[PDB]
RNA sequence: UCGAGAGGAUU
């Protein structure tokens, strides 16, 4: 129960369609090369503007109520300014040795794909999503 | 036909209608005043006799009551005055005529009846005012408004009368037509422009709106859902607020114009496991129709269940809208100052068409089109070019509409709009028509004595160039009423022709009832299908799916469908399969795959006879799509470990199978030869989905996941079947005659006229015509 | 009704705690859905709200009369003089809770017309009640506490469901059940009854 | 504001509806149908005022 | 009661159609519905 | 048919500025809006009250009995 | 005309092709020409083709115009409906219409056709022609007033 | 003729509690309190204060039929915590609120003149 | 209206002889009416059959000569092309019925929309008569507070319509609310 | 001053108060706009028996009109309800007995005022009953207008009841609402054809509030604590008596189910 | 009991 991904994104396009708080954001993945994504994000919260650097996380954890955080006791797992909770419904094969997942972030929809990932993004239903500024 | 035929009758009813969202479906709302008034004989019994003399204690004043009292001598008792009203002892066998209370079966009704679903079971809810209330998604199978609709009830005086209402002619039973093979009852005006707004990905709320809405749901196990979005401030989507409503187990999927796995402009729909992945709910999903959201449910967890899901949703998706609220003004038909500078500038190229059109055809220099008079290729050329700048300004409207544009949101949801509205509404109204023509000179050679003879120009011949909003001119108004009164006639002639059509259609099949063999017959025996529908399946059950057989290249069949054993290109990688290395080159199992070819190659053959337009999708008795999602969800797959199963498990299994999907029981050679007859389109499905290629590449099975789907298609078939008694030809007889009452609006005798000429068997047609090959 | 054949009953009485109101505490009289106006295209049923606004705030009356050149656009113009929404919209807040509603609500005064229908001249009601002589039958109409009539419209219909057995309580014990005495070898309502 | 143009019968405010007519004494030009022998007309309705 | 002083009762081949003539002697919208609509009509 | 007591929508007392009304009116021969302002009616629900009634009891007690 | 036929790779494609549509019907004489198919030439006049083609023939021709009239609304009707109106006109070997004088003529009892346009002329045939009558019609055991064979009245209950 | 009378909004009527407690199946810490003879304002009040003590999991309200007068109220609580005892300190809350309220205006009444 | 040859085309009736008719409306000398318009031959009585042979101008301001900047949102009308003009409309207004003419704006309205309401305005409960009290027929339904329309016809005032009416004018919120 | 909910009022008058409500919860200043509508006592007609009417109205309308009549319930809160007391049907501790008299002796028309309602039952020195006049002409209000001849003889038995039960004892009418002016909290979508500032109008209280510089982002933990408000009295009740008893009522509410569950 | 008329229903 710890992270399974991590990478530092660029932004290259910032689609509102036909919307006021949603975006549709378009980045590919600096160091590497052969690694993209599509992600929807609400712009009111977090901002983001074009050229952007986002890190980018997703973890398993930190079925059951959701209680609110109602102290420092329930402590965030988080230095982050953005999370978001999905479920993986697609794992798109694109070629051999290359792979793209699809997340539903409650009909906000991500893109992502690599190479390095599959050892991890499994067909569980708990999947996170964490951005830092 | 007045009195034996129908009769006035007692334990009647009649009031006005109201809808009332927190009323469930099968409920009604019976006021006490009738509710006092109505009765029901209950015999004493040991168990109930504590509550029955209670009621009587109460008193008919009053509801819950008692109007009467008989005894073994059937002597009556009147409760309204009678001096031993307040102490009785109520021998057992003695008969108690109670007020009808809350959860009784009353036969709902509508005038007219010229449909199954129109006479209806509901549950009674009694309410303190006075109209009879209902749910708002049964205004369908009624065609019922409430700006005077009024509505009859029945009520049943035994116990075998009671029952056939609750189990036969109850609501969600005639969920499922099998008129059109579709439900009726569909998510309706508010709750479809709500489920819109709310769905959408923009539209978000917040914890205390949510535990609100979430609490709305009636049957809830208590859960609160883990938000979209947690960090800044914990937000919950109308998407995710929603799946609350829909049950564990329930998958859809659906594709239009642009359906991607991201679908930027969110339209489509994926439904998994109850929680919706993406898109937006509009009248595609919930709107009772082929492969519905109510269609999958109503078949797959069942008619109560599908019948409280109408309750869930619309309380929901109500209590939204009652806290974000909706309107429609004015401004919602207000188009842009320049968008209105181009509309009339091409009305005026339009006009100006027709003025230099009208200049050739004064000079003679017309080619008269073959096949029609010279005449009559000037009307055809002008009509033709005034509905071309009509619907080019109401296009160029919705172009301008805005999203917030109040009246285009009702369109986009299809609640309540077209889009001719909208080019009437704000653009231009158009072309008037009278029987079929434009408006004609009933003053000499001209159409309004303003105008000077022979004019033959738009203006003086019923174009309104100006729209509703811009306001109409007086020539331009005239000729609005000139055209209106005739659909206002053409509405009341069809309404007469219409019964009358519906009358000789049920009077004629009224005696069609599948016997106890699916021979469809009459009352002397007259044997009119061997099998009822040539195949012996409920219209209900049935579905539309594509069979891929028909379709693609024969390369493109071989690459979905060869399993070469003896190949080490055209065999399954054993990555697919435990025996994969095993079964290779095996001359006593390669036969199997080859004779399993065979078939479907004569398959492809048979279908693409019969099929000649290359349709696939097409009414079938059992759902297949749906079923091995389910095999996919009960028992979890993964795609990298391999099946558990040999290809003779498969190929005998399907092979095993046909034996059994029986539709007849007649060891006789003829009636078996029938029964194979019977399912031979069916099957020609089931071998194209249960292929060897497949089921072991595309949805990976093992073996105890195998047996199931055998197992489940067997049981859905054998439910999904004619069941014998059912009247039919009275069943078939209203789904022709009420979508015909829906019928009103090159020069070919149709709809209505052309329905009265096909019936009424016409020696002279008034257009008969060739299609020559 | 209106005055744009938009017709429409009660469908609940609301008090004024419940209705929504806008930021001057006015409140509806009357609620009406959006659903209604495009399906019959009354326009003028929308107009007549914005025109008959203005014409309240003036104190003029308002001239609604046909083949006036008078636009939208030069009545929108005199109600924006009188601090409103120029088309008719108007901030309402949510009479429940006292959230605002996201969308704007077309407000304004009407003309309607109370129609001569009422539910309680409607309703009708009847078991067990008088009888005509010559069919043995309940009595007409609601005026003579008389019966509904099970028509062969709904003979139909009820025939496709299967119930057969509810057809029988509805055609003899519900009515005009009767009971006679025929010959066997003269099969015709001939006998003698001497039951006593 | 009550205008009359009524008869009061029985105490009942009877109004003689209006009724339409042809115009009589007017020659009128009518084709005939295709199965009639006779290809046209000529009527007039001919009655003293 | 002013619209049943103005009425036109016609006993009885196109008739309920409105008509040119009918400019401004006839009422264009004014009649009923359904059982005989355009036979019956005000002034 | 006669001068209602309260505007129906909000329930502010109307009834009482009718004889002032039409003395308004004729006195000081002013206009119908001003005179609605200057009565105190400032909201179009109660101020529709005034100017769209038509006091029908003038003609009825015309009739001697 | 716009039509889907099979490629020789199998994939459907759309073949375009020329068709004549006329005013007039005598087929009897129509396909007896050079130049057609006289394999799948149509009319909607489906008197003709009975005459012509068979009775049988005269089906599909009945189904095709009636699923063109509610195809023409954008309606849909599932085919076991249509199929049973358009097989009880076929099945008396004519095209027995669904009107007072198309099916009425019929050995259908006596009670059963009463319940129809002509009443008392049928009654008085039937006392001249003294049929007995099968009473098991719907329409017989409603005049009748019992439980008729529908459904829950087809099959008795007994004891075991 | 079939309207009820009016004072059935707020007379309770026949042997008809006030308040009615019931625990709520399928849940932890979870009663449903059915309130008589009551309407939207009262229940908004106690359910925006029950969401400021952060010791308080759900609550919310909902009318069953705008027809009757009687909203129904569910709680849920942190272990240990009945949820009589989170609704009464957060009542009492709404009094301090409601007193404080009225002394606070009354000050500023009586500094105004006119 | 009559139409003749003045110097050039236009109506009979002038704006001094208008001041003699709203010289007798106001007095409510010689008196002037509808009988001295007809009888002085500044108007005339047509029937189907004469207008066969006329040519009606619809407004008076299409007798005057023609010669850019306009306002959009007008409706468009069509110059009429013709000038060989015999009457002229009183206004267009009057070939609506009585039941009609209560419709405010029809022009904006679909046709049979205007129909329906012009067959249940003659159902909608209104003072039909100041003599409800004395008379005494077996139906009568009278509203307790009527108001007269705030948005009127100019054919109401000769209806009688303001005077006497039949409805009140309720304030009306469309919002989708309560599900009801 | 004391902690919690703070007041601030523009301007008042006798029946128009003005004021800022700081500091307190949505659901409070809506449930609070319910009770000061519904649930506040107030004395107002309930029944009436009519001796003789020669009127050209019927007697139910002046029955329904006499409700409407604005009555003074200064000192209501000594007075109790029918419902509660033991009298037979209505005594001096529960109704106060109104009488009307009218005829047409003068020539012209007579009209019947609010002010010529005159009142019988015993008062037992408390300020109820008296039918307010805010006319600056000093006649009450129109409640009949009677021709030479006619005449008119009546009582009047007033009852103390709320606005759930009938709308007739209404203690308030129009109070205004509105909370944040410029849509800082983004509570409502604004509905525009090209520019939502310049087609809305500004609202009166967009003076009292700090405008958003529209650089910076959405404030998202911002919820509503400011709300501006004015209460419009009919007369029977003070202005300051129409809030105070209002919060007074929904604190006796609350204390009610304090109560019902202390007896649980 | 019979004949006649005016409406209400079907978007
Ligand atoms: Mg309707
Ligand atoms: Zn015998
Ligand atoms: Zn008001
Ligand atoms: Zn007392």
């Amino acid at each position: 129960s710890n992270t399974l991904f991590d990478d530092i994104f660029q932004v290259s396009e910032v689609d509102p369609g036909r919307y006021n708080k949603v975006c549709r954001i378009e980045a590919a993945s600096t160091t590497q090369d052969q690694c993209k994504l599509t992600l929807d994000i609400n712009v009111e919260l977090f901002p983001v503007a074009a050229q952007d650097s986002l890190t980018v996380t997703i973890a398993s954890s930190l079925t059951r109520s959701w209680r609110p955080p109602q102290a420092g006791d329930r402590s965030l797992a988080d230095d982050y300014d953005y999370v978001m909770y999905g479920t993986a419904y697609k794992f798109e094969e694109v070629s051999k040795d290359l792979i793209a997942v699809y997340y539903s972030f409650g009909g906000l929809l991500m893109r992502l794909e690599g190479n390095y990932r599959n050892l991890n993004n499994l067909k569980q239903e708990n999947a996170y999503l964490l951005i830092r500024r | 036909r007045g009195n034996l035929m129908g009769k006035r009758v007692d334990f009647s009813a009649r009031t006005v209608i109201s809808g009332d969202p927190n009323l469930e479906l099968d409920q009604v709302g019976v006021p006490k005043s009738i509710a006092k008034t109505l009765t029901y004989p209950e015999v004493v019994t040991p168990y109930n006799i504590d509550r029955l003399t209670q009621l009587v204690r109460n008193g008919p004043n009053e509801h819950p009551g008692a109007k009467y009292v008989i005894r073994d001598s059937g002597d009556r008792i009147d409760l309204r005055y009678s001096k031993r009203a307040g102490d009785i002892q109520l021998q057992y066998g003695w008969k108690v005529e109670r007020h009808i209370m809350d959860n009784d079966p009353v036969l709902f009704n509508r005038q007219p009846s010229l449909h199954k679903m129109s006479m209806m079971a509901h549950r009674v809810k009694v309410i303190p005012y006075s109209t009879f209330r209902l749910n708002l998604s049964v205004t369908s199978p009624y065609n019922a408004d409430f700006d005077g609709d009024e509505m009859n009830l029945h009520v049943p005086q035994s116990e075998e009368t009671r029952a056939e209402l609750s189990q036969l002619c109850a609501v969600p039973l005639q969920i499922v037509s099998p008129q059109s093979n579709k439900p009726c009852m569909g998510i309706v005006q508010d709750t479809l422009c709500g489920i819109r707004k709310l769905t959408l990905r923009d539209t978000f709320i917040e914890l205390d709106q949510v535990l609100n809405m979430l609490y709305w749901v009636p049957d809830w196990d208590g859960v609160i859902p883990t938000p979209a979005i947690i960090k800044p401030k914990p937000l919950w989507s109308g998407k995710q607020i929603l799946s609350v409503a829909i049950p564990n187990g329930i998958h859809l999927q659906r594709f239009d114009e642009g359906t991607t796995l991201l679908s930027p402009k969110d339209n489509g729909m994926l439904i998994i496991d109850g929680q919706i992945i993406f898109g937006v709910v509009e009248k595609k999903t919930v709107g009772s129709s082929n492969g519905g959201l109510i269609h999958v449910v109503t078949r797959e967890k069942g008619p109560q269940v599908c019948a409280k899901l109408f309750g869930n949703i619309q309380k929901v998706v109500n209590f939204w809208l009652l806290h974000n609220g909706f309107s429609t003004g004015i401004g919602d038909t207000i188009a842009d100052g320049p968008t209105m500078r181009e509309i009339t500038e091409t009305i005026a190229e339009a006009k100006k068409k027709v003025l230099d059109v009208t200049k050739e055809a004064q000079a003679n220099l017309l080619t008269a089109k073959h096949g029609m008079t010279l005449r009559e290729s000037f009307e055809d050329n002008v009509v033709r070019f005034l509905n071309e700048a009509r619907d080019k300004a109401g296009r160029l409207a919705e172009v301008n509409l805005k999203d917030l544009n109040n009246v285009k949101q009702m369109v986009m949801a299809g609640s309540k709009g077209s889009f001719i509205n909208i080019a009437q509404m704000s653009a231009c109204v158009g072309q008037q028509s009278v029987e079929g023509k434009r408006i004609a000179f009933g003053f000499v050679d001209r159409t309004l004595p303003h105008f000077s003879k022979d004019d033959y120009s738009p203006e003086s011949k019923g174009f309104v160039e100006n729209s509703y909003l811009r306001g109409l001119t007086p020539q331009e108004f005239f000729f609005h009423a000139m055209g209106g009164r005739e659909g206002l006639i053409d509405t009341a002639v069809k309404t007469a022709e219409t019964g009358y059509i519906q009358r000789r259609l049920v009077k004629a099949l009224e005696d069609i009832m599948v016997h106890y063999d699916n021979t469809t017959r009459n009352s002397l025996g007259n044997v009119i299908q061997f099998i009822y529908g040539e195949d012996g399946m409920d219209a209900a059950h049935i579905e539309k799916q594509s069979l891929d057989t028909i379709g693609g290249s024969d390369a493109a069949f071989e690459k979905r469908y060869r399993v070469d054993l003896l190949n080490t290109d055209h065999t399954l990688d054993p990555s697919l399969l435990e025996s994969g290395s095993e079964i290779l080159g095996d001359l006593k199992l390669q036969v199997l795959l080859d004779e399993e070819y065979k078939q479907l190659v004569k398959d492809r053959k048979f279908l693409r006879e019969v099929f000649v337009d290359g349709e696939a999708n097409w009414p079938l008795p059992v759902n297949i799509r749906r079923i091995i999602q389910n095999a996919q969800q009960t028992f979890h797959i993964d795609h990298t470990k391999p099946s558990d199963l040999t290809i003779k498990d498969i190929v005998l299994g399907v092979k095993d199978l046909q034996e059994n999907l029986l539709v007849l029981r007649g060891k006789n050679e003829i009636i078996q030869n029938a029964q194979r007859d019977a399912v031979t389109l069916f099957c020609c499905l089931l071998r194209s989905r249960l292929a060897t290629r497949r089921v072991l590449q595309e949805y990976r099975l093992t073996k105890q996941a195998f047996d199931w789907v055998l197992s489940n298609i067997e049981a859905q078939f054998l439910r999904s079947v004619v069941h014998p008694g059912e009247m039919v030809g009275v069943l078939a007889a209203q789904s022709i005659g009420e979508p015909a009452t829906q019928m009103t609006l090159k020069k070919v005798t149709s709809g209505v006229p052309r329905l009265k000429e096909i019936l009424n068997v016409a020696k002279n047609m008034k257009t008969p015509s060739l299609t020559v090959y | 009704a209106s005055r744009h054949g938009q017709k429409g009953t009660i469908g609940i009485t609301y008090r004024r705690e419940d209705m929504p109101f806008t930021a001057e505490g006015i409140v509806p009289d009357l609620i009406i859905n959006p659903h209604a106006i495009p399906s019959r295209m009354t326009v003028a049923h929308l107009i007549e709200c914005l025109l008959s606004k203005v014409a309240a705030l003036s104190g003029n009356e308002g001239d609604a009369s046909p083949f006036t050149d008078i636009t939208v656009e030069g009545i929108s113009k005199l109600l924006r003089e009188h601090g409103y929404q120029s088309r008719g919209f108007e901030v309402m807040y949510n009479g429940h809770t006292g959230k605002k509603l996201m969308a704007q609500i077309f407000f304004g005064p009407t003309y309607y017309q109370r129609l001569r229908h009422m539910v309680d001249d409607k309703i009708h009601a009847r078991a067990r009640g008088p009888m005509q002589v010559l069919t043995r039958q309940p009595v007409e109409g609601r005026s003579r506490d008389g019966g509904l009539r099970f028509g062969e419209m709904e003979r139909d219909c009820m025939i496709a469901h299967g119930a057969a057995s509810f057809l029988k309580e509805r055609l003899m014990e519900a009515s005009d059940a009767f009971r006679v005495h025929i010959c066997g070898i003269c099969g015709l309502m001939t006998v003698i009854a001497k039951l006593n | 504001f009550d205008m009359g143009g009524y008869f009061i019968i029985n105490g009942s405010e009877k109004v003689l509806i209006a009724q339409e007519r042809s115009a009589g004494n007017i020659v009128q030009v009518f084709k005939k149908a295709a199965p009639s022998p006779i290809s046209h007309v000529a009527e007039i309705r001919s009655a003293l005022e | 009661t002013l619209s049943h002083l103005r009425r036109t009762n016609t006993p009885i081949a196109k008739p309920r159609q409105l008509h040119n003539t009918h400019w401004g002697l006839v009422c264009p919208a004014e009649t009923p519905e359904g059982q005989a609509c355009g036979l019956v009509k005000n002034l | 048919m006669i001068v209602p007591v309260r505007c129906f929508s909000c329930g502010k007392v109307v009834g009482d500025k009718w004889e002032s009304y039409l003395n308004l009116l004729q006195e000081d021969e002013l206009d119908e809006g001003t005179a609605l302002s200057r009565l105190g009616l400032k909201r179009y629900c109660c101020r529709r009250m005034i100017l769209t009634h038509v006091d029908l009891i003038e003609k009825f007690l015309r009739y001697n009995p | 005309y716009d039509r889907k036929v099979p490629s020789p790779t199998g994939e459907y494609v759309k073949e375009p092709e020329w068709v004549l549509e006329t005013d007039g019907v005598n087929l009897s004489e129509v396909m007896t020409v050079p130049g057609i198919d006289p394999t799948r030439i149509y009319t909607n006049s489906f008197i003709d083709i009975m005459e012509v083609l068979g009775i049988e023939a005269g089906r599909a021709a009945l189904y095709k115009e009636v699923y063109n009239v509610i195809a023409s609304d954008g309606s849909y009707v599932n085919y076991r409906h249509m199929a049973l109106l358009v097989d009880v006109m076929t099945t008396q070997g004519g095209l027995t219409s669904v009107t007072r004088h198309g099916f009425n003529r019929s050995n259908t009892g006596a009670l059963m056709r009463c319940s129809f346009e002509e009443t008392v002329e049928i009654l008085f045939e039937a006392g001249a022609s003294a049929e007995l009558d099968d009473c098991r019609g719907v329409s017989e055991n409603v005049i009748l007033g019992q439980m008729a064979p529908i459904g829950t009245g087809a099959f008795d209950v007994m004891i075991d | 003729m079939n309207a009820p009378d009016r004072f059935e909004l707020f007379l309770l009527g026949e042997g008809e509690s006030k308040l009615k407690i019931d625990p709520d199946t399928k849940a932890p810490n979870a009663v449903v309190i059915t309130f008589e003879k009551e309407d939207h304002t009262l229940g908004n009040l106690i359910r925006a204060e029950l969401l400021n003590d952060r010791k308080v999991l759900f609550a919310a309200y909902k009318v069953e039929h705008p027809f009757f007068a009687r909203f129904k109220l569910r709680i849920q609580t942190t272990e240990g915590y009945d949820p009589k005892d989170a609704l009464k300190n957060a009542c009492n809350s709404i009094i301090n609120k409601l007193g404080a309220l009225k002394t606070n205006f009354e000050t500023e009444w009586n500094l105004q003149t006119l | 209206f009559i139409v003749e040859d003045d110097g050039h085309k236009e109506l009979k009736v002038r704006k001094g002889h208008i001041a003699k008719l709203m010289a007798t409306e106001y007095q409510d000398v010689e008196e002037y009416t509808w009988s001295s318009l007809l009888n002085e031959g500044l108007v005339e009585y047509i029937d189907a059959e004469e207008e066969e042979s006329i040519l009606i101008a619809m407004q008076p301001e299409d007798l005057e000569p023609a010669e850019l900047d306009v306002d959009p949102a007008k409706r468009i009308r069509v110059s009429h092309h013709a000038t060989t003009f015999t009457h002229c409309e009183i206004h267009p207004s009057m070939i609506l019925g009585v039941a009609a003419s209560i419709i405010p704006f029809p022009d904006h309205n679909q046709s049979p929309r205007n129909t329906y309401q012009s067959a249940m305005g003659k159902q909608a409960m209104g003072v039909f008569l100041t003599n409800y009290n004395v008379r005494m027929d077996t139906m009568a339904n009278i509203l307790y507070y009527p108001q007269k329309p705030l948005g009127t016809t100019r054919a109401m005032e000769y209806l009688k319509f303001r005077e006497l009416p039949a409805g009140q004018n309720a304030i009306v919120a469309i919002a989708c609310y309560s599900g009801y | 001053s004391e902690e919690g909910p703070q007041v601030k009022i523009r301007e008042a008058s006798k029946d128009n108060v003005d004021f800022i409500l700081s500091n307190v919860d949505l659901a409070m200043a809506n449930s609070l706009r319910r009770v000061m509508i519904a649930e506040i006592p107030t004395l107002a007609i309930d029944s009436v028996e009519v001796e003789t009417n020669t009127t050209v109205l019927a007697d139910e309308f002046i029955a329904h009109r006499l409700g409407l009549i604005p009555l003074q319930s200064m000192d209501i809160e000594q007075l109790e309800y029918s419902r509660d007391c033991f009298c037979e049907d209505h005594c001096d501790k529960c109704s106060v007995v109104l009488t009307l008299q009218a005829f047409g002796e003068s020539e012209s028309t007579t009209n019947v005022y609010s002010k010529d309602l005159v009142i019988v039952s015993n008062l037992m020195g408390r300020n109820i009953g008296h039918p307010i006049i805010q006319d600056k002409e000093g006649n009450g209000v129109l409640i009949c207008k009677l021709r030479k001849g006619q005449e008119l003889k009546l009582t009047c038995v007033a009852k103390k009841g709320i606005a759930k039960e009938h709308a007739k004892w209404g203690p308030a009418a129009a109070i205004e609402f509105e909370y944040d002016p410029w849509n800082k909290l983004k509570h409502t979508d604004y509905w525009y054809e090209q520019d939502s500032a310049k087609e809305w109008p500004q609202s009166k209280n967009c003076e009292y509030e700090d405008p958003p510089n529209e650089g910076d982002p959405f404030d998202y933990k911002a919820q509503a604590d400011t709300f501006y408000m004015n209460v419009e009295s009919v007369g029977s009740i003070p202005v300051d008596q129409v809030v105070v008893r209002g919060i007074d009522t929904l604190q006796k509410k609350v204390a009610s189910i304090l109560l019902a569950l202390t007896q649980m």
